[PDB]
C-alpha cells in the first residue's frame, strides 16, 4: 500500500525506524512520528479539524481519536507519539462512537447557513459530517451567536461558523510572524479576534482563508461570486515575483474567479502572498485588446494588425542600427525574450535588456544572480546576512522560510540596509557600504557569529546591481564569503535574490545592457511590456512601440500599441531566483485581438524584412537550447557548476551612498496589480 | 456476407486491400447513375480519389489496423451505394483538390 | 412601486425591538414556509441584519 | 437453479481452460473467459441439460481506458427452465475481432451491431455488421470515454444549398461540468 | 595576442557544457584555467558559461549581425579547445 | 507516435494533432482530505471560449472542452501515456508534487529557551 496523498517519508537512517500496526499491517516509521502520521503512511486517512502539517500540534477538536490497546481512553492521534509495537485501531466501534460524538458536539452551535456560506461545496465540516458523522441531531435548544468583526479588505469574517480550532492563531503566531490574532475569552464564549480594531497587515494574511476548515474566514473580493464546483482548476505558476510560487487558477468561462495555492515543498510550501492571491482582478481591467496608432491630433485609433505591423516595419528601416533599443518586461517569458533578442540582433543592434536588474550585470557565470542555496535549503542555515535586501516585500516566501528557520533553529539574522520592518528578530548591523567594509576587516561583534556558524547564508538583493559601485560591493561580499567560509562543496551559502520573474531568464539568455547611455540616444524603442521604466528618459524624437497587455504610463508616450496576452493566457517558461524552470498553462482565452509576445515579435521580424528560422513555439525552444539549454530542461534541480574564484580581481572603491529600497509599494509592483481594484484598497488601508 | 476472420500477416492485408479497391472500382458505374454524376466527374477522377486514400493510409504495418480500415471503407462504400447519404456529401468528400503561412495565421487569430 | 428595488424596500422596514441579547429569525410566521433558523447576536450599536431575510434586529433596552 | 448450485456445477462440468474468473455473489454469478473460447462456452451453456440457458438478454460493452484490453463485452443470459441468470464477460481492445454468437442466439445480431456502432468492436462471422443507431456517415463511436458528449459535428439547414448540411459543432452555451467529488470519500 | 582582441571581432561567447559527465571534463578544465584570463583581457565581452545535464559541449559566437558559428567540443583536448576558440576569433571576424 | 488507433477511431484529423498535458491533479488548499488524488488526467488545453451576445452564456467551438475533466480519467501515468501514444496526441507529462512527512511532536511546542544570556 501507498501513503495517503503520495506522501514521501524520509528515513534519515534505517536503524531509527520503529514498527507499528495501523490496522494489523506492518508499518515502519521513524522515531518521532505521531499516530496520525503513522496512519497516513499506512494509507489510512484520519479525520482532522485542528491539525495542520505546517502548524504546531494542538489537540483541540478531538476528532482524530483512535483506539490503542494499552490505553483505557481514546488517544489524540495528532499528538500521541508512535511507540514500537503499538497496535492502532481506527475502524473500531470506540473510534466511531468518538467521531460521531465529536461531530455532534461540533454541529451543535453551528449556524444553519450552508446555502449562504462561501465554503458551501468545499467545507471540511460538512464533508466529514457526512462521512464520519451521525444522521440525526438531538439538539433543540437555542444556539449561541457572536458579532462579526472587520479584519481588513481581504478577509471576510463570519465568526458564528467558527469551530475554534485555533489554526488561524497558530498561523499568525508561527508562519505569518505578525501576532495580532488570538483566542479571547473562556469557555463556550471564547472568540477569535484582535480585541482592538486592527486589520491584518501581513503579506501572508490571505493564507488564513485556506487554513480555516470552515467558512468563518473567507475571501472578501471572492464573496458569493461562484461555487467551487463551477470552477475549472488550472495548475499554473506565479509571475508576480521571482519566487515562482505554484498556484491553481480557478476560472468560470473566459474570466478568472480566484487563485489559491498549490503544494510545492521546494518553492512556496502551501502558501502564497496577498499579491499573488488577489492579482486576478487586474487581468480584466484596462486590458489592451486592439492595435492602435496615434493620429495627427494625438489620439489612438483602433487599427488592424496588418497596418500596425506595416507602420512599425516601415519606421524600423529608417533608423540607424545602433539607434534601436529593445526593453523586455518583468512579466515576459523566456521565449519572447529570445525572439526579441534575435530580432534586435539581426537589425544590427545589441541593446536588449530587462526592466530591473539590467544595468550591466555580468551574467557570465550563473552563480552571481541565483539563490545558490535552494529556498528549501535555507532551512539548514544558522546565520542569515541580508545585504541590502528586504525579502518581506521583495520575495515574501523567502521571508516566510527565513522566519521558519529563525523560529525553529534559533538562527541569527543580521541586516545591512535602509530601515524597514521585519517579522523576525534582526540585528541592524548598518545601513550602507561602510558596514560591509566593517564586516570584512573584522572585530565587529557580528563577525564572531558569522565565523562561528556552521552554515552561514549571505543573501544579497537585486537592488545592489543598479549602483555605480556594483563590482566593488560584489567583491566585498565575495571576500566576506571566502574569508568566512560559506561556499564549500558540502554547503553553498552565497545567494543573490532577484525581484522580477523575467530577470533570471533574461540573464540566462544574455539580455544584458551594453551601454549605460543607450535609452537617451535611441530613435526606435520597442517596450516589450516594459512599463516599469521611466519613459521620461526616452527622447521626444524616438518612435516608441509598447507591446503589452495593460495600460500604464508607457502607453501615454507610445506611438504604436500592440496588444498582448497575460501569463494566464499563454505557455511560457519562467525561471526562479534559484534557477528552477517552470511553465505556465493557459487557463482563460485571450481578450480581444491580442497575440502572444513571441508571435508579435516574429511577425514584426517578417514584416521588417528579417527572416527568423523558427516559426512555431517549438522552434523557439530549439533556439533557446543553443543559448541557455537549461531553460528547456524544465522541472530539473541542476546545481551551479563553478564558484566565485573565477571572477577576475576588481579593485574598485565602494561608494558611500546608503542602500535604497527597491519596492516602495508592495501591492503596486507589476502592471497587473497596478490595474487591480483590490490592490488599491489594500495599499490604502493596509500599508502604513 | 460475414465479417472475415482477422488476418495473420501483411500479405493477407494487402490482398484484402486490393480486393476492396477492385470492389470499389466496380462500384463506380452504379454511383454515376444513382446520383446524377454523369456530367459532373470523369469515371477516373473518383478512382484516383480512392487510390489516394489508400496511398495516404499506406504507412500502416499492423494487419489488424489494416483490416479495420478496410472494414470501415467497405461500410462507407456500402452506405454510398445505397441512397443513405445526400448527393453533395460524396461531391464534398470525393473530389480531387503569398507572404508566409505563419503570418497569415497570425493575421487570422491567436489560436494556431 | 416597481421603481423601488428590493434593496430599497428592505432598507425601509424599521428594525425589530428585541429585549434579549439574542434573537432567532425564521423568516415567516409559519417556520416551515421561511428560511433556515438564524440566531443573531444583538451585542452591537448598529442594527443586526439577518443574512437570509435582510430584516434588522436591534436590542431594546441595553 | 440457484447461484450456490450453478456455481458449483459449472465449476466441475465446465472445461477448466475456458473460464479464468468466477465470481459468486448476490449481485450476479459471472464467468470471465478469453475471447477465443466465448462461442464454445455459450454453446455449451445453451445445450447442456442442467444449464439450459436458452435466452440471451442483451450484449453490452463497457469502456475502461486505463486497461490494456480497453473494452469489456458482457453477455447477460437467462435460463427459463431453471429460473436462473448467468453473466459471461470477455475483454477486447479496439483492433481485435471477437467471435459472434448469432449462430447460437438469433437475437444477438442487433445487439452486436449496436456494440460495434457504440464501441467499435467487430464480430467475426456476423451476417451484416453495420451501424444501427448513429446517423448515416457517422464518424466515431460515441459510447467511448474519449468521445465528447456533444460530438464533433452539428446539423443545420443551409438555405443557399437547399439541403440539411453538417457543420463543425459550436455551442451557444457549453456544457458546464460540475465537480462534486469529495476529498473525504 | 589573439586573446586581447576577442571583443573586437566577437560580440558574445557562449560555452555550453555539462557539469556531470566525462565528455565535458576537458571543457570544464578549459573554463577553469582560462575564463579569468579571457575575461580580464576582455572586460566587456559577455563570455556566457551555461551548463545543464544532457548538453553536448559547444562554443557559440554571435557576430556583427546575428551571425553565429558553433564548434562541437566533444572530442577535443584543452589546447584543442583553445585553438578552436582561436579559429572563431581570428577567422570569424 | 504510433497514432494508428487515432486513425481507426473516428476523431477528425484536425483534432488528432492537438498538444495535451498529462498530469495528476493535486489536493485543494481549502480541504485537508486526500481522496481525489492518485488519478491521472489528460489536459487538452481547451481555452477558446467566448461570451454569447444574447444572454452572456459561455460559448465554445471545441469538442474537447470538458472530456478530460468529465469522462477521461486514468489510474496511472503509464495508462495516460499509452492512451496519448495510441491516439497520436503530442503529450508532455507534469510529475505531481508530493508532500514530505517530517518529524513533528507535541512536545516541541514546549521547549526550553535556554539559560538567560545577557548578550
Ligand atoms: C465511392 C466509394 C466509397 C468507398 C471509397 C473508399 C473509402 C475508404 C478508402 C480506403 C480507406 C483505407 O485506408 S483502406 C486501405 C489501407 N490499408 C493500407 O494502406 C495497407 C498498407 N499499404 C501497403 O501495404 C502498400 O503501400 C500498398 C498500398 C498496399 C501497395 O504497396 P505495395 O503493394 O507495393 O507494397
Ligand atoms: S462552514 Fe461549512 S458547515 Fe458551516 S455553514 Fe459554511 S458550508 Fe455549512
Ligand atoms: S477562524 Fe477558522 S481557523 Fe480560526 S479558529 Fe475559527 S475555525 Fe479555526
Ligand atoms: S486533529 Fe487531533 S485533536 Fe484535532
Ligand atoms: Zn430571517
Amino acid at each position: 500500500r501507498n501513503p495517503v496523498g503520495g506522501a514521501r517519508v524520509h528515513f534519515s537512517n534505517p536503524e531509527d525506524a520503529i514498527e507499528v500496526f495501523v490496522d494489523g499491517y506492518a508499518v515502519k516509521v521513524p522515531k518521532g512520528f505521531t499516530v496520525l502520521q503513522a496512519c497516513e503512511v499506512a494509507g489510512v486517512d484520519i479525520p482532522r479539524f485542528c491539525y495542520h502539517s505546517r502548524l504546531s500540534i494542538a489537540g483541540n477538536c478531538r476528532m482524530c481519536l483512535v483506539e490503542v490497546e494499552k490505553s483505557p481512553k481514546p488517544v489524540a492521534s495528532c499528538a500521541m507519539p508512535a511507540l514500537p509495537g503499538m497496535k492502532i485501531k481506527t475502524d473500531t466501534p470506540i473510534a466511531k462512537k468518538a467521531r460521531e460524538g465529536v461531530m455532534e458536539f461540533l454541529l451543535m452551535n453551528h449556524p444553519l447557513d450552508c446555502p449562504i456560506c462561501d465554503q458551501g461545496g468545499e467545507c471540511d465540516l460538512q464533508d466529514q459530517s457526512m462521512a464520519f458523522g451521525s444522521d440525526r441531531g438531538r439538539f433543540t435548544e437555542m444556539k449561541r451567536s457572536v458579532v462579526d468583526k472587520n479584519l481588513g479588505p481581504l478577509v471576510k469574517t463570519v465568526m458564528t461558523r467558527c469551530i475554534q480550532c485555533t489554526r488561524c492563531v497558530r498561523f499568525a503566531s508561527e508562519v505569518a510572524g505578525v501576532q495580532d490574532l488570538g483566542i479571547l475569552g473562556r469557555g463556550s464564549g471564547e472568540e477569535i479576534g484582535t480585541y482592538v480594531e486592527k486589520l491584518m497587515t501581513s503579506e501572508l494574511s490571505g493564507n488564513v482563508i485556506d487554513i480555516c476548515p470552515v467558512g468563518a474566514l473567507t475571501s472578501k473580493p471572492f464573496a458569493f461570486k461562484a461555487r467551487n464546483w463551477e470552477l475549472k482548476a488550472t495548475e499554473t505558476i506565479d509571475v508576480s515575483d521571482a519566487v515562482g510560487s505554484n498556484i491553481r487558477v480557478d476560472s468560470r468561462g473566459p474570466e478568472v474567479m480566484r487563485i489559491i495555492p498549490r503544494l510545492n515543498e521546494d518553492i512556496n510550501e502551501e502558501w502564497i502572498s496577498d499579491k499573488t492571491r488577489f492579482c486576478y482582478d487586474g487581468l480584466k481591467r484596462q486590458r489592451l485588446s486592439d492595435p492602435m496608432i496615434r493620429d495627427s491630433d494625438g489620439r489612438f485609433k483602433a487599427v488592424s494588425w496588418r497596418d500596425a505591423l506595416a507602420v512599425v516595419g516601415d519606421i524600423i528601416h529608417q533608423v540607424k542600427p545602433d539607434e534601436i533599443v529593445g526593453v523586455a518586461g518583468q512579466l515576459s517569458d523566456a521565449e519572447s525574450m529570445m525572439v526579441l533578442k534575435d530580432f534586435v540582433n539581426r537589425m544590427g543592434s545589441d541593446n536588449v535588456w530587462c526592466e530591473g536588474t539590467a544595468a550591466g550585470v555580468d551574467a557570465d557565470l550563473r552563480y552571481s544572480y541565483l539563490m545558490n542555496t535552494s529556498i528549501s535549503g535555507l532551512e539548514n542555515a544558522d546565520l542569515f546576512l541580508l545585504i541590502g535586501t528586504q525579502p518581506r516585500v521583495e520575495a515574501a516566501m523567502v521571508n516566510a522560510r527565513i522566519c521558519k528557520t529563525v523560529r525553529a533553529s534559533n538562527a541569527k539574522v543580521g541586516y545591512v540596509g535602509p530601515p524597514a520592518e521585519f517579522n523576525y528578530d534582526c540585528k541592524h548591523l548598518g545601513t550602507g557600504p561602510d558596514t560591509l567594509k566593517e564586516i570584512a576587516e573584522g572585530r565587529h561583534p557580528f563577525c564572531t557569529a558569522l565565523k562561528n556558524a556552521k552554515n552561514p547564508a549571505i543573501i544579497v538583493g537585486a537592488g545592489l546591481f543598479n549602483r555605480t559601485d556594483k563590482n566593488a560591493i560584489l567583491s566585498s561580499v565575495e571576500s566576506i564569503a571566502q574569508a568566512n567560509n560559506v561556499v564549500r562543496p558540502d554547503w553553498n551559502g552565497l545567494n543573490f535574490l532577484l525581484q522580477y520573474a523575467a530577470q533570471a531568464a533574461a540573464l540566462d539568455l544574455g539580455l544584458i545592457q551594453q551601454s549605460a547611455k543607450a535609452l537617451e540616444s535611441a530613435k526606435f524603442v520597442y517596450l516589450m511590456g516594459a512599463d516599469d521604466v521611466n519613459v521620461d528618459k526616452i527622447p521626444k524624437d524616438a518612435f516608441v512601440v509598447y507591446q503589452g497587455h495593460h495600460g500604464d504610463k508607457a502607453v501615454y508616450r507610445a506611438n504604436v500599441i500592440l496588444p498582448a496576452s497575460a501569463f494566464t493566457e499563454k505557455e511560457g517558461t519562467y525561471e526562479n531566483t534559484e534557477g528552477f524552470t517552470q511553465q505556465t498553462v493557459p487557463a482563460v482565452p485571450t481578450v480581444g485581438d491580442a497575440r502572444d509576445d513571441w508571435k508579435i515579435v516574429r511577425a514584426l521580424s517578417e514584416v521588417s524584412g528579417v527572416k527568423l528560422p523558427y516559426n512555431s513555439i517549438e522552434g523557439v525552444r530549439s533556439r533557446i537550447k543553443s543559448v541557455a539549454p537549461n531553460l528547456v530542461h524544465t522541472d530539473e534541480r541542476e546545481p551551479a557548476a563553478f564558484g566565485p574564484s573565477l571572477k577576475p580581481e576588481c579593485k574598485e572603491a565602494m561608494s558611500t551612498t546608503p542602500f535604497q529600497t527597491v519596492v516602495e509599494n508592495f501591492y503596486m509592483t507589476n502592471s497587473i496589480t497596478r490595474a487591480s481594484k483590490i490592490m488599491a484598497q489594500c495599499s490604502a488601508v493596509l500599508l502604513k | 456476407i460475414g465479417v472475415p476472420p482477422n488476418s495473420a500477416n501483411l500479405t493477407e492485408a494487402r490482398r484484402r486491400v486490393f480486393d476492396f479497391f477492385r470492389a470499389a472500382c466496380r462500384s463506380i458505374p452504379t454511383i454515376m447513375d444513382i446520383y446524377n454524376l454523369q456530367d459532373v466527374v470523369a469515371p477516373s477522377q473518383l478512382r484516383y480519389a480512392i487510390s489516394a486514400q489508400i496511398r495516404n493510409n499506406a504507412h500502416i504495418t499492423d494487419p489488424k489496423v489494416i483490416d479495420l480500415l478496410i472494414f470501415k471503407g467497405m461500410e462507407e462504400l456500402t452506405d454510398i451505394v445505397d441512397h443513405a447519404k445526400q448527393r453533395h456529401h460524396i461531391i464534398g468528400q470525393y473530389v480531387v483538390g503569398g507572404k508566409t503561412d505563419f503570418l497569415k495565421n497570425f493575421y487570422t487569430s491567436n489560436y494556431f | 412601486r416597481s421603481k423601488k428595488s428590493p434593496m430599497e424596500l428592505i432598507s425601509e422596514v424599521p428594525p425589530i425591538k428585541v429585549d434579549g441579547r439574542i434573537v432567532a429569525c425564521e423568516g415567516d410566521t409559519n417556520p416551515a414556509l421561511g428560511h433556515p433558523i438564524e440566531f443573531i447576536c444583538l451585542d452591537l450599536n448598529e442594527p443586526a441584519i439577518c443574512k437570509y431575510c435582510g430584516l434588522r434586529y436591534v436590542q431594546d433596552h441595553h | 437453479m440457484d447461484n450456490q448450485f450453478i456455481f458449483k456445477y459449472s465449476w466441475e462440468t465446465l472445461p477448466k481452460k475456458w473460464v479464468k474468473k468466477m465470481e459468486r455473489s448476490e449481485h450476479g454469478n459471472r464467468f470471465d473467459t478469453n475471447t477465443d473460447y466465448l462461442f464454445q462456452l455459450l454453446c455449451f451453456l445453451k445445450l447442456h441439460t442442467y444449464t439450459r440457458v436458452q435466452v440471451l438478454i442483451d450484449i453490452c460493452g463497457v469502456d475502461y481506458p486505463s486497461r490494456k484490453r480497453r473494452f469489456e463485452v458482457v453477455y447477460n443470459l437467462l435460463s427459463t427452465r431453471y429460473n436462473s441468470r448467468i453473466r459471461v464477460q470477455t475483454s477486447a481492445d479496439e483492433v481485435t475481432r471477437i467471435s459472434s454468437v448469432v449462430s447460437l442466439f438469433p437475437s444477438a445480431g442487433w445487439w452486436e451491431r449496436e456494440v460495434w456502432d457504440m464501441f467499435g468492436v467487430s464480430f467475426i462471422n456476423h451476417p451484416d455488421l453495420r451501424r444501427i443507431l448513429t446517423d448515416y456517415g457517422f464518424e466515431g463511436h460515441p459510447l467511448r470515454k474519449d468521445f465528447p458528449l456533444s460530438g464533433y459535428v452539428q446539423v443545420r439547414y443551409d438555405d443557399p444549398e437547399k439541403r440539411v448540411v453538417s457543420e463543425p459543432i459550436e455551442m451557444t452555451q457549453e456544457f458546464r461540468y460540475f465537480d462534486f467529488a469529495s476529498p473525504w470519500e | 595576442a589573439w586573446r586581447g582582441s576577442i571583443s573586437k571581432s566577437m560580440k558574445e561567447l557562449r560555452i555550453l557544457l555539462c557539469q556531470s559527465s566525462p565528455a565535458s571534463a576537458p571543457t570544464r578544465t578549459f573554463v577553469e584555467k582560462n575564463y579569468k584570463d579571457l575575461k580580464s583581457l576582455n572586460p566587456k565581452l559577455p563570455i556566457l558559461i551555461r551548463e545543464c545535464s544532457g548538453v553536448q559541449p559547444q562554443m557559440w559566437a554571435r557576430y556583427d549581425m546575428g551571425v553565429e558559428r558553433c564548434v562541437n567540443l566533444d572530442g577535443l583536448t584543452e589546447p584543442q579547445i583553445l585553438k578552436a576558440l582561436e579559429n572563431l576569433v581570428k577567422s570569424g571576424a | 507516435k504510433r497514432g494508428e488507433i487515432g486513425k481507426v477511431s473516428g476523431i477528425p484529423e484536425e483534432h488528432l494533432s492537438r498538444k495535451v498535458i498529462i498530469y495528476s491533479p493535486a489536493r485543494t488548499a481549502t480541504q485537508s482530505g486526500s481522496g481525489k488524488l492518485g488519478k491521472w488526467k489528460i489536459n487538452f488545453v481547451s481555452t477558446l471560449k467566448w461570451e454569447n451576445p444574447l444572454m452572456g452564456w459561455t460559448s465554445t467551438g471545441d469538442p474537447y472542452a470538458n472530456v478530460g475533466d468529465s469522462a477521461l480519467a486514468f489510474d496511472s501515468e503509464e495508462a495516460a501515456k499509452s492512451f496519448a501514444e495510441r491516439h497520436g496526441w503530442d503529450y508532455k507529462v507534469k510529475k505531481p508534487n508530493t508532500p514530505l512527512l517530517k518529524v513533528k511532536s507535541y512536545s516541541d511546542n514546549f521547549k526550553w529557551k535556554g539559560n538567560p544570556q545577557p548578550e
